[PDB]
DNA sequence: ACAGTCCCTGTTCGGGCGCCT
DNA sequence: GCTAGGCGCCCGAACAGGGACTGT
């Protein structure tokens, strides 16, 4: 079973740059590799087939190369559309296998996460539940960590999370963390600390509330 | 016992006996397949066991067609086909369509089985005898003969033509834009339809045959890497003609001029409009080979002029269906091979270049047999006859492997020549 | 001119089977080189190959799922099928169907694709979401910009539409993708607006859940004290 | 008894009649002996009295064995044979113990009175008519004809083998796991059955042959290792050729050379290295039969070296299907090559030797190619499989050859075993004219009506030499001129001819030839450092060619 | 513009020996 | 006043076909 791997997982760059994606095969595939482009929405298009043949309609700024085990995709000068996720598929043997995908991003000036925390709504508390929401909006790059701390001691149990895709306007990412406890588990405490650690500041950005 | 249709009398050429050719060694894999396919034809009564009383013989072997995986029995009836060349050629021969050469796509179907349904002249049967060998000469060879039109015999398509022309009447009427030619165990079907639409129509033709008793090998189409089944159809238009070409330079040494006149002298036999006097003058006394002789103005007037004649149709060269066909192959190296087809000395009909194939994978013998087949195919299509081959190889060598790469129902007539690089009269 | 559309059930009970339909036009599943391929893509992960059905019925399946896959075809009406038996939550993904074709002796790729049908695997019953406002509590606003939120908890199935002020606010809006909360879905949305507009001017959260035909608004009232 | 096997039909050659050869008067002593024999053969159904109508006769005289004193009926069918139709002989080659697979239980059987057990075509017996002259010139001798396959008749072997194949035919269809090596009237049967179930199958066979009239005497190989088969001895895991007695006489006639060489060849099939090239060139000539021939040292070293390796008791092993075959070639004396086919390190299956020089001018690469081909065929015949080779030629050497040789050549999967003398090309040839060397213009000529002719070169440096020859021809003189420019030059040269004949023999890169003139030109090529030949169309008046032409053409004109 | 010979090399075949049944 | 058929090797004779040269 031919394992197709694209080492480079998430790659950021700028408009006009030259990028190359690498697709490594598990064994010699004799140049029977095809390249696929999947826009942020989801539609999938065929760029290159047979290592380096452009599929009618794909711009000339697209070119493939490689042989035997190592294969590479090269987008000469990035355009707004190009910034997407790219897939390599091998067909020298069933089952057909696809790479791991390489997300192409947009390079931006770094930015810190605007952290906001929210006490469990009253209505939520009326039902018998309690969720502490904590937004981490608009930062760069994506890599970020979060830690919850109740009354000093930390709690890693009960924390949901949600990451967004690179915004297509300001090129930033955002994350939503939610600590869900019970009406009892909640009231039986006072300090709830949302802590976020981004590469921008050595000091973790912290936001909390009481009662 | 097979068909109540009246048997047609076949007699060998006057004063000539039947084939008495010996049986060459066969590999276990081929004997095993050959013994099997023979047992079955014996049961069905197409073939009868015979003994020493039959003084005649012919060679047999089997080829495992990469076409359909399934083996095929081949009987080298080349000797027998010569001994009866009055019957099929002059007497009752199959006309040739000048239009088959003119089709973007042509597929070829193996319609051999079609023959196992017409009784062979009861008397002529003795000549079709053949022997099956055994590994390590374990048992005397097992001999058989035909009772029905044998495959690979020039007479079969000739006799079966009556019923074959009737089986094709309908299809040819509902598709007057498709050309169909029969050559021995083959049906060359060519169309100007789109490739995928051609594949269909051929597939339809197979049906029409099947609805008449004629079965045709089931060709496989693999879904992996080398999609070889895309080569099944030939493209007569895509076929090119490799002309003679004179080198282009600025610094011509003594050596260069010699060779350039040598080649031009050779070519003078093809094109009478080749002159060398004006160019040989540059070489007058005993000069050293490594010596850049300046090309004269009126001297390079022929060098660029003669080449203006080396891209034209040879001198009124026409094909004569009454003369044999010859073909020469020269190993041009780096896997490339060139060839020429003619009936007369220097008035050749086609000159081409059989470019390489990745399935040959650096094996001189394998590439030559493929070249022979490829050339034969072109011949049958264009003129409707197999050429005799002047093969650039040693008898001992060709007769040890040609079968391992043979993939055709017919076997062409060949001879071996040891002609060294006469001249690069064919600049690749 | 080649088009392909997948048809599905979208929502399938666990252990039950599902049948995808690829309705196409522009080519025939009878022409020599054509075939129709089925691709899967778990939400978040990459592309996985399922099976390819060809014109000559010489089909090929993914070895990991051959036991639950079966690809059919209705060459007459131009339709390709994909059946999967005893589905699990792990089969919740977007299924695409593309026109695979063998051009020449080396060219073989999936020329055109479809938009894919999403098939999710769960026993969960269509239940509407409970909306809860999110206003800075215990921390009064300063004089810059304030970030209000909205929580859409415990609903099924996807999707949900979230807007602010009946669609007025759209600048600093962030609606995060949902997550599984015991078979149910839970997502939140955040809006950032200058403190000079809140709470001086009302800010309401709009939540739409088509499955349950429910449309509820929730006003982001400031903190109690 | 006799056989109920349908009789095979035989005819006489188109347009011939039967043998009407007169009978010689035999002695009353010889006659009375024949009478007993024939009354016996007639009593047993082998022959029968014919009528006065039968006009055919073939000579029949009696002869006694110098040991048992028993007289034997000997009928000379030389004339019938010359008139009997042609049979397509079914026996295609002798079997070889090397192709036998190791079997649990082995039994060998022989058929008694084989020929005398198969009926002869009834519409042919009349031709086998013979007569037994009487004691006195009184009344005509007794007339007889054959009813069974006549001993010493053309069709007797071919007809008996086919008959025999039909007999086993059904039995082999019911016992696909028992191999029967059918050879003339000798049967080798082997299988992996238990000694008991085996002998129960062998009896089953003897009783099936007896059903068709084939008797298998109790003088058969029952559990008797080694088995005496086809002239070899079959042991459990090893086989040996039966004692070959090398003829050691005082004087040696041409006939004794033929008696020695053949026995040596016979032995070379299993004995490692055996050379024959040498003592074989002794009969070399037109001198025939019994004529003492002087054994040169060339032959003495051959006989000595052979008798030694023949005094080394060796063996062979049986064939193992799973483990493929390996053939290793060794290069020895002029054109002498030796090979050993095996499947396991030094566990020989069969050995041998090829020394056929194909072509007047060949080389070691060519001949190695020739050996590989004939080994393949031989393996296909014994094992129906192409073997893997271990050739003593550099991978690089081979790449050079086939890549530059105009003739198509190839060799199956092979490895390189470095065991001298290694095979390689002795001299290269420049693709491009070398700069800094005399570019000779050589040519020759001669007169067919005369016998002699000149030959020489004209170099660019104005140098000229023309040496005249006697009893030579154009091809030899145009080949001579190239020999001169070779001796008369340094380590780098640029010869230039007008004959392909010469050029061709050269480009072929030969390292051995039949005529000496070429052995000399080869010797020079191997000695130089950068040779380069070029061709130019003669009689077309071109460059330095005209010079040598007029100069050597003192016999021809223009 | 060959027809008529002569060379030279590659193949076939008949002969004798070896071996077998 | 003795085999046939088969395979092998080695040898030399007759053959056959492609080229090259000489004479009208
Ligand atoms: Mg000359």
């Amino acid at each position: 079973d031919i394992q197709m791997t694209q080492t480079t997982s998430s790659l950021s760059a700028s408009l006009g740059d030259r990028v190359t994606i690498s697709c490594s095969a598990s064994q010699d595939i004799s140049s029977y590799l095809n390249w696929y482009q999947q826009k942020p929405e989801g539609t999938v298009k065929l760029l290159i087939y047979y290592t380096s043949s452009l599929h009618s309609g794909v711009p000339s700024r697209f070119s493939g190369s490689g042989s035997g085990t190592d294969y590479s995709l090269t987008i000469s000068n990035l355009e707004p559309e190009d910034i997407a996720t790219y897939y390599c598929q091998q067909y020298s043997k069933f089952p057909w296998t696809f790479g791991g995908g390489t997300k192409l991003e947009i390079k931006r000036a770094d930015a810190a996460p605007t952290v906001s925390i929210f006490p469990p709504s009253s209505e939520q508390l009326t039902s018998g539940g309690a969720s502490v929401v904590c937004f981490l909006n608009n930062f760069y790059p994506k890599d970020i960590n979060v830690k919850w701390k109740i009354d000093g001691s930390e709690r890693q149990n009960g924390v949901l999370n949600s990451w967004t895709d690179q915004d297509s306007k300001d090129s930033t990412y955002s994350m939503s963390s939610t600590l869900t406890l019970t009406k009892d588990e909640y009231e039986r405490h006072n300090s709830y600390t949302c802590e976020a650690t981004h590469k921008t500041s050595t000091s973790p950005i912290v936001k909390s509330f009481n009662r | 016992p097979i068909s109540p249709i009246e048997t047609v009398p076949v007699k060998l050429k006057p004063g000539m006996d039947g084939p008495k050719v010996k049986q060459w060694p066969l590999t276990e894999e081929k004997i095993k397949a050959l013994v099997e396919i023979c047992t079955e034809m014996e049961k069905e009564g197409k073939i009868s066991k015979i003994g020493p009383e039959n003084p005649y013989n012919t060679p047999v072997f089997a080829i495992k067609k990469k076409d359909s995986t399934k083996w095929r029995k081949l009987v080298d009836f080349r000797e027998l086909n010569k001994r009866t060349q009055d019957f099929w050629e002059v007497q009752l021969g199959i006309p040739h369509p000048a239009g088959l050469k003119k089709k973007k796509s042509v597929t070829v179907l193996d319609v051999g089985d079609a023959y196992f349904s017409v009784p062979l002249d009861e008397d002529f049967r003795k000549y079709t005898a053949f022997t099956i060998p055994s590994i390590n000469n374990e048992t005397p060879g097992i001999r058989y003969q035909y009772n029905v039109l044998p495959q690979g015999w020039k007479g079969s398509p000739a006799i079966f033509q009556s019923s074959m022309t009737k089986i094709l009447e309908p299809f040819k009427k509902q598709n007057p834009d498709i050309v169909i030619y029969q050559y021995m165990d083959d049906l060359y079907v060519g169309s100007d339809l789109e490739i995928g639409q051609h594949r269909t129509k051929i597939e339809e033709l197979r049906q029409h045959l099947l609805r008449w008793g004629l079965t045709t090998p089931d060709k496989k189409h693999q879904k992996e890497p080398p999609f070889l089944w895309m080569g099944y159809e030939l493209h007569p238009d895509k076929w090119t003609v490799q002309p003679i070409v004179l080198p282009e330079k600025d610094s011509w040494t003594v050596n260069d001029i010699q060779k350039l006149v040598g080649k031009l002298n050779w070519a003078s036999q093809i094109y009478p409009g080749i002159k060398v006097r004006q160019l040989s003058k540059l070489l007058r006394g005993t000069k050293a080979l490594t010596e850049v002789i300046p090309l004269t103005e009126e001297a390079e007037l022929e060098l660029a002029e003669n080449r203006e004649i080396l891209k034209e149709p040879v001198h009124g060269v026409y094909y004569d269906p009454s003369k044999d066909l010859i073909a020469e192959i020269q190993k041009q190296g780096q896997g490339q091979w060139t060839y020429q087809i003619y009936q007369e000395p220097f008035k050749n009909l086609k000159t081409g270049k059989y470019a390489r194939m990745r399935g040959a994978h650096t094996n001189d013998v394998k590439q030559l047999t493929e070249a022979v087949q490829k050339i034969t195919t072109e011949s049958i299509v264009i003129w409707g006859k197999t050429p005799k081959f002047k093969l650039p190889i040693q008898k001992e060598t060709w007769e040890t492997w040609w079968t391992e790469y043979w993939q055709a129902t017919w076997i062409p007539e060949w001879e071996f020549v040891n002609t060294p690089p006469l001249v690069k009269l064919w600049y690749q | 001119q080649i088009t392909l559309k997948e048809s599905g059930p979208g929502i399938v009970q666990p252990s039950q089977p599902f049948r995808l339909t690829c309705t196409f036009s522009g080519f025939s599943l009878s022409t020599s080189g054509i075939g129709v391929t089925w691709i899967r893509q778990p939400s978040g992960k990459g592309l996985e190959w399922l099976a390819t059905i060809w014109w000559d019925d010489d089909n090929r399946y993914n070895p990991s799922l051959k036991s639950r896959l079966t690809v059919s075809k209705d060459t007459s009406n131009n339709q390709a099928f994909l059946n999967m038996m005893t589905v699990e939550t792990a089969d919740t993904a977007i299924y695409y169907c593309a026109q695979s074709a063998i051009t020449s002796v080396t060219d073989s790729a999936m020329d055109h694709w479809g938009q894919g049908t999403s098939v999710t695997v769960s026993s969960a019953k269509t239940t509407p979401p409970s909306v809860y406002p999110l206003a800075p509590g215990s921390a009064a606003q300063t004089n810059s910009m304030v970030t209000l939120g909205c929580l859409v908890k415990g609903y099924f199935p996807e999707p949900v539409t979230v807007t602010w002020n009946s669609g007025s606010l759209s600048s600093g809006v962030h609606t995060f993708p949902a997550v599984l909360q015991s078979d149910l879905y839970t997502l939140s949305s955040s809006v950032t607006v200058p403190s000079s507009t809140w709470p001086s001017e009302t800010v309401t959260c709009n939540v739409a859940h088509p499955a349950s035909s429910t449309k509820v608004d929730k006003k982001i009232v400031p903190a109690d004290c | 008894p006799i056989s109920p096997i349908e009789t095979v039909p035989v005819k006489l050659k188109p347009g011939m009649d039967g043998p009407k050869v007169k009978q010689w008067p035999l002695t009353e002593e010889k006659i009375k002996a024949l009478v007993e024999i024939c009354t016996e053969l007639e009593k047993e159904g082998k022959i029968s009295k014919i009528g006065p109508e039968n006009p055919y006769n073939t000579p029949v005289f009696a002869i006694k064995k110098k040991n048992s004193t028993r007289w034997r009926k000997l009928v000379d069918f030389r004339e019938l044979n010359k008139r009997t139709q042609d049979f397509w002989e079914v026996q295609l080659g002798i079997p070889h113990p090397a192709g036998l697979k190791k079997k649990k239980s082995v039994t060998v059987l022989d058929v008694g009175d084989a020929y005398f057990s198969v009926p002869l075509d009834e519409d042919f017996r009349k031709y086998t008519a013979f007569t037994i002259p009487s004691i006195n010139n009184e009344t005509p001798g007794i007339r007889y004809q054959y009813n069974v396959l006549p001993q010493g008749w053309k069709g007797s072997p071919a007809i008996f083998q086919s008959s025999m194949t039909k007999i086993l035919e059904p039995f082999k269809k019911q016992n696909p796991d028992i191999v029967i090596y059918q050879y003339m009237d000798d049967l080798y049967v082997g299988s992996d059955l238990e000694i008991g179930q085996h002998r129960t199958k062998i009896e089953e066979l003897r009783q099936h042959l007896l059903r068709w009239g084939l008797y298998t005497p109790d003088q058969k190989h029952q559990k008797e290792p080694p088995f005496l088969w086809m002239g070899y001895e079959l042991h459990p895991d090893k086989w040996t050729v039966q004692p070959i007695v090398l003829p050691e006489k005082d004087s040696w006639t041409v006939n004794d050379i033929c008696k020695l060489v053949g026995k040596l060849n016979w032995a070379s099939q299993i004995y490692p290295g055996i050379k024959v090239r040498q003592l074989s060139k002794l009969l070399r000539g037109t001198k025939a039969l019994t004529e003492v021939i002087p054994l040169t040292e060339e032959a003495e070293l051959e006989l000595a070296e052979n008798r030694e390796i023949l005094k080394e008791p060796v063996h062979g092993v049986y064939y193992d299907p799973s483990k493929d075959l390996i053939a290793e070639i060794q290069k020895q004396g002029q054109g002498q090559w030796t090979y050993q086919i095996y499947q396991e390190p030094f566990k020989n299956l069969k050995t041998g030797k090829y020394a056929r020089m194909r072509g007047a001018h060949t080389n070691d690469v060519k001949q190695l190619t020739e050996a590989v081909q004939k080994i393949t065929t031989e393996s296909i015949v014994i094992w129906g499989k192409t073997p893997k080779f271990k050739l003593p030629i550099q991978k690089e050497t081979w790449e050079t050859w086939w890549t530059e040789y105009w003739q198509a050549t190839w060799i199956p999967e092979w490895e390189f075993v470095n065991t001298p003398p290694l095979v390689k090309l002795w001299y290269q040839l420049e693709k491009e004219p070398i700069v800094g060397a005399e570019t000779f213009y050589v040519d020759g000529a001669a007169n067919r009506e005369t016998k002699l002719g000149k030959a020489g070169y004209v170099t660019n440096k104005g140098r000229q030499k023309v040496v005249p020859l006697t009893n030579t021809t154009n091809q030899k003189t145009e080949l001579q001129a190239i020999y001169l420019a070779l001796q008369d030059s340094g380590l780098e040269v640029n010869i230039v001819t007008d004959s392909q004949y010469a050029l061709g023999i050269i480009q072929a890169q030969p390292d051995k030839s039949e005529s000496e003139l070429v052995n000399q030109i080869i010797e020079q090529l191997i000695k130089k450092e950068k040779v380069y030949l070029a061709w130019v169309p003669a009689h077309k008046g071109i460059g330095g060619n005209e010079q040598v032409d007029k100069l050597v053409s003192a016999g021809i004109r223009k």
